[PDB]
RNA sequence: UAAGGGCAGACGGUGGAUGCCUAGGCUCUCGGAGGCGAAGAAGGACGUGAUAAGCUGCGAAAAGCUGCGGGAAUCGGCACA
RNA sequence: ACCGUGAGGGAAAGGUGAAAAGAACCUCGAACAGAGGAGUGCAAUAGACCCUGAACCCGUCUGCCUACAAGCGGUAGGAG
RNA sequence: AGGGUAGGGGUGAAAGGCUAAUCAACUUGGAGAUAGCUCGUACUCCCCGAAAUGCAUUUAGGUGCAGCCUGUUGGAUGU
RNA sequence: UACCGAUGGAGUGAGGGCAUGGGUGCUAAGGUCCAUGUCCGAGAGGAGAAGAAUCCGGACCACCGGCUAAGGUCCCGAAA
RNA sequence: UAUAUCGGUAGGGGAGCAUUCCAGCGACGUAGAAGGGAAAAGGGCGACUUUUUCUGGAGUUUCUGGAAAAGCAAAUGUAGGUAUAAGUAACGAUAAAGGGGGCGAGAACCCCCCUCGCCGAAAGACCAAGGUUUCCUGAUCAACGCUAAUCGGAUCAGGGUUAGUCGGGGCCUAAGGAUAAGCCGAAUGGCGAUCCGAUGGAAGAACCGGUUAAUAUUCCGGUACUGAUAC
RNA sequence: AACCGCGAUCUCGGUGAAAUUGUAGUAUCGGUGAAGAUGCCGAUUACCCGCAACGGGACGAAAAGACCCCGUGAACCUUU
RNA sequence: GUGGCACGCGAGCUGGGUUCAGAACGUCGUGAGACAGUUCGGUCUCUAUCUGUUGUGGGCGCAGGAAAUUUGCGAGGGUCU
């Protein structure tokens, strides 16, 4: 039974699985879009969304509390910097998760996930 | 010198194979299995050969009762009379009538009624 | 004369079928019957869409014995299909020769692997 | 732990009944007029219900 | 209503049986001959071609050198040059 | 060839066509991967694993039967 | 690392351990040893048709001779 | 109707059930050892629900003719 | 012509069919032989035999007699081929991966970059044994690689290993081995003090720097040293 | 006993074995029987085809029982 | 409580006991060895085909197509003190 069990461990240990989602936090970060599968997509949108809204708060200790995440200067840079001024005063849904395909060598099932306000064609 | 009936080993096996034709998965072409049911069939079908004559007479006599019955007599009964009287039409003429000349196994009965 | 005759009755028979064939395709046999059973009797654009989106790996060559069979039958009836004209009125797979394969097992022993291919035939026709 | 007996033709066919390869769900996305996989991006045109999402050069 | 299945026919697939064929064996007959080697044998190694040599031939004169006799138009060995 | 330290043990494997005339060129396809043509040839369903091309085994099509039925699967009757 | 001991022979702080995945060795030959034991033995139709007892046997699941079958012949006698 | 002579070829020399007369055993055994018949062995067909030798009966082949045996005649299942 | 008879294991007796080849006599065949598929008919009875048609494309056959490598359903029988279990077990250490670009027809896996993780008295760097071209490059992706592959210790071709000083050998002997003079012994031979034989002893003798796709104390620039040889 | 983690497991894409195998449309009960029946008899129950899970039966699989006896079989060991 | 179910149940477990190669004691035997005996140590293999059982689906049927709510032919559970 899994009743009421939140979170998808990603075939991964605990360790892995963060060092995992913190890779692809920075990976989203740093390049607007990135390619994906639909449960690595999903389980990143729920990692990403509340460390997009720390930037809401221009602190020091907000910068902290979100490199204690990223460990990723550039990242932590390009987030405090350009990505909060675009994700300014929208309230959550940040990402959007789009399907694609599949791939030839396993079958998996393929998706991108983006940054909604770098995506001027989707408005 | 030397010699190997290559074709009419063969050939035998595919004369017997043709008989075999509408058996029942490997039954049907197996050759070992094929031949297997084929002969057990031909047992069968000398045992069912003598079986057969059976089988008609046992309808015969269940038609030939109906019509007694219908006429009012048993088939014993009836059967007794006729012997009696000495009439030797057999028992497959006497279903053939009772099934479909009625009029005839009637004035067969009446003839025999007293 | 007598086979020359036969071959010419042949060849004029061919002429009205409009086929195409893959040979020594090194693939399972079965899976690629799958692949045959999805497609038998359907319009040939909706059995391309199909066999561009489907999970299975043979339909990739399926595809594209599927444009080569259209292809033929543009160049034997001297003009270009239309929208919904043809269908894939016969489809088989047949099993091909297999390659011969040792893999080591425990305790010394050696166990066989069989590497199968397949034909696969595709005829199409007009809806009519 | 082992077949007591081969198992016949008729056998194999019988569970094989239920073995079949799936149908792919395909919409037409009338504008470009060909075939795409529902709830997909349309790989050709790169839209997606009515929206350009990925632009090719 | 056939998801599938059974039987028959037709037509294919696989596989390589059968039939036909073969100088490769087997058993002999007749007539010879019955050894090779320190003048270095049998059996090998390495080489040798216009082009890599797997066989064949040959041995730094290396698919060959000389003479006599025979013969008369193609030849430069075999593995589809 | 392969196997074994060694002495030693020890296979499988023949056939296009009369003649390579062994398929110029076209089509689908990234590709002869493969095929459909054209052409050669008495014949290519003789196209290189190539004479003939059986069985087991594997398919497709057509006809009939089959989802209330229980045992060597045939045999003898018998509608449609 | 090199060397030596070789088949009932070597070697054994002794377990019948080890002696090339083999130990109350391997290869080739005598050799197609022997096996009163087990298994197997392939086209057709026709006629006839047993025995599982006695005697002997280092014999007892083997065999010899009677008994009982069959073919061909000559005699009368069998029930 | 095939009993003896002489000759050619054998196989068998693990038997079993039933009835009868006995030994042994416990007047046990689908036990065991002899004797006299019989059947299975090497024997199909019928009745007994289904049973190697209990009851009837010895199958050249065919028949969609008839009479019977043991045993049966309300239905399954032939016949009151 | 009648009568009688005709169940059968071990087993005895009789009469036949097919197969390969031979002799004699007849025949057939590119206007289609053998073989293979289908169909029909026949036989006191049967083993089997005729005929038609398709495939096939070159040999075959009747009768009488002769001779045998003269007939398969089972031997946990043998070879080859193909099934069933089954699209199942499994894909070989639970050190682990994520993203962006490149190339390509095709990318989870190839190349470059960033991040993450594992070893670190090793899972880093060397010598020897053993292997023997696996090294580097260009083409190739059929087979091999437990998936795919544009990649590879894979296929094909070309290239690549440079010494007076490094290692070995040349020199010496150990165990042991082969022998001389001799000894022993049916034969083949067995022993037996100089020679062979490293795993040991001598070797006559350097380093620094640079350079290739692939070699370097070997090539080059310096700096040195050692052995023989002609004054 | 409860709960937790990863690997295996389950589903999907790719590759793809083995032991075993007379043919099978392979139900239950009690009988019967070479004496312990999926397959015989009489009843009973049961629409056609999968998947996951467990091991009661198929005297389940494997190795021509090593125990026991037998063969005028064999080897090795002991000894007046 | 007493019994049956291969003294139920090892393709379900175990391995204390029992069947095996080592060793020791008592006893017997000239000895090799042996036992109405004792003692310490001593590999428990198999990926579930059919049937069976526990769950869970697909197909068709039920007068043509359906969404709901239901009766209960029957089956199983419950039954202690
Ligand atoms: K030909
Ligand atoms: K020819
Ligand atoms: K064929
Ligand atoms: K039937
Ligand atoms: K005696
Ligand atoms: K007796
Ligand atoms: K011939
Ligand atoms: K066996
Ligand atoms: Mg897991
Ligand atoms: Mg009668
Ligand atoms: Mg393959
Ligand atoms: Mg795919
Ligand atoms: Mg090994
Ligand atoms: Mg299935
Ligand atoms: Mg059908
Ligand atoms: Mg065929
Ligand atoms: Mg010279
Ligand atoms: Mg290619
Ligand atoms: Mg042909
Ligand atoms: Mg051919
Ligand atoms: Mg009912
Ligand atoms: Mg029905
Ligand atoms: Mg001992
Ligand atoms: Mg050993
Ligand atoms: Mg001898
Ligand atoms: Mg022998
Ligand atoms: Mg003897
Ligand atoms: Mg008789
Ligand atoms: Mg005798
Ligand atoms: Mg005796
Ligand atoms: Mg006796
Ligand atoms: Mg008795
Ligand atoms: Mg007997
Ligand atoms: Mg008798
Ligand atoms: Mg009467
Ligand atoms: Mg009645
Ligand atoms: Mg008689
Ligand atoms: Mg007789
Ligand atoms: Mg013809
Ligand atoms: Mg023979
Ligand atoms: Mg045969
Ligand atoms: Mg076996
Ligand atoms: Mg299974
Ligand atoms: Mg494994
Ligand atoms: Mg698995
Ligand atoms: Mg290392
Ligand atoms: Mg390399
Ligand atoms: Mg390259
Ligand atoms: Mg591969
Ligand atoms: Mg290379
Ligand atoms: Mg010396
Ligand atoms: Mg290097
Ligand atoms: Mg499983
Ligand atoms: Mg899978
Ligand atoms: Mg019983
Ligand atoms: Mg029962
Ligand atoms: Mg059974
Ligand atoms: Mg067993
Ligand atoms: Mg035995
Ligand atoms: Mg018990
Ligand atoms: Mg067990
Ligand atoms: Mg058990
Ligand atoms: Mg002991
Ligand atoms: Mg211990
Ligand atoms: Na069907
Ligand atoms: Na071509
Ligand atoms: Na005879
Ligand atoms: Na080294
Ligand atoms: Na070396
Ligand atoms: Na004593
Ligand atoms: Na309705």
């Amino acid at each position: 039974m899994r009743h009421n069990k939140k979170f998808n461990h990603l075939g991964r240990k605990a360790a892995h699985r963060k060092a995992m989602l913190s890779n692809m936090a920075a990976s989203l970060i740093l390049h607007k879009r990135i390619f994906t599968t639909v449960a690595k997509a999903k389980a990143l949108r729920i990692y990403v969304e509340p460390l997009l809204t720390k930037t809401k708060e221009d602190t020091t200790h907000s910068r902290r509390i979100a490199f204690s995440y990223l460990q990723n200067k550039y990242a932590l840079k390009e987030l405090f910097g350009d990505v909060a001024a675009k994700i300014a005063d929208r309230p959550g849904g940040y990402t959007r998760i789009l399907k694609t395909g599949y791939r030839l060598g396993d079958n998996a099932a393929m998706c991108f996930i983006e940054l909604v306000d770098y995506n001027e064609n989707m408005l | 010198p030397r010699s190997v009936n290559h074709v009419a080993s063969r050939a035998k096996r595919k004369r017997i194979l043709k008989l075999t034709r509408g058996y029942f998965g490997a039954r049907k072409n197996v050759w070992t299995v094929a031949k297997n049911t084929w002969e057990k069939g031909l047992t069968y079908a000398y045992r069912d050969r003598k079986s057969k004559k059976r089988n008609f007479r046992a309808l015969w006599i269940q038609r030939i009762n109906a019509a007694a019955r219908l006429e009012g007599m048993s088939y014993s009964r009836l059967m007794g009379a006729l012997h009696a009287n000495g009439i030797e039409i057999n028992r497959k003429v006497l279903a053939d009538l009772a099934m479909n000349h009625p009029e005839a196994f009637r004035a067969i009965v009446a003839k025999v009624k007293n | 004369a007598r086979k020359h005759n036969s071959a010419e009755a042949r060849k004029e028979a061919l002429k009205q079928m409009y086929f195409a064939k893959l040979r020594n395709v090194p693939t399972s046999p079965r899976k690629m019957r799958l692949v045959a059973d999805m497609i038998r009797g359907m319009e040939v654009n909706r059995a391309l869409g199909v066999l561009k989106f489907s999970n299975k790996e043979a339909s990739a060559r399926v595809e594209k014995l599927l444009r080569s069979a259209v292809a033929n039958w543009e160049e034997k009836n001297e003009r270009k299909a239309e929208e919904g004209e043809l269908f894939v009125s016969r489809i088989c797979v047949d099993g091909a020769s297999t390659l011969k394969r040792l893999r080591p097992a425990p305790q010394g022993r050696g166990y066989r692997i069989r590497k199968r291919s397949n034909h696969v035939t595709i005829y199409v026709d007009t809806l009519n | 732990a082992h077949p007591k007996r081969r198992q016949s033709k008729t056998r194999t066919a019988k569970r094989r009944t239920h073995d079949k390869a799936v149908m792919p769900t395909l919409a037409k996305c009338p504008n470009c007029g060909a075939w795409h996989i529902y709830h997909t991006v349309c790989g050709d045109c790169g839209y997606y219900r009515g929206k350009l999402a990925i632009e090719k050069e």
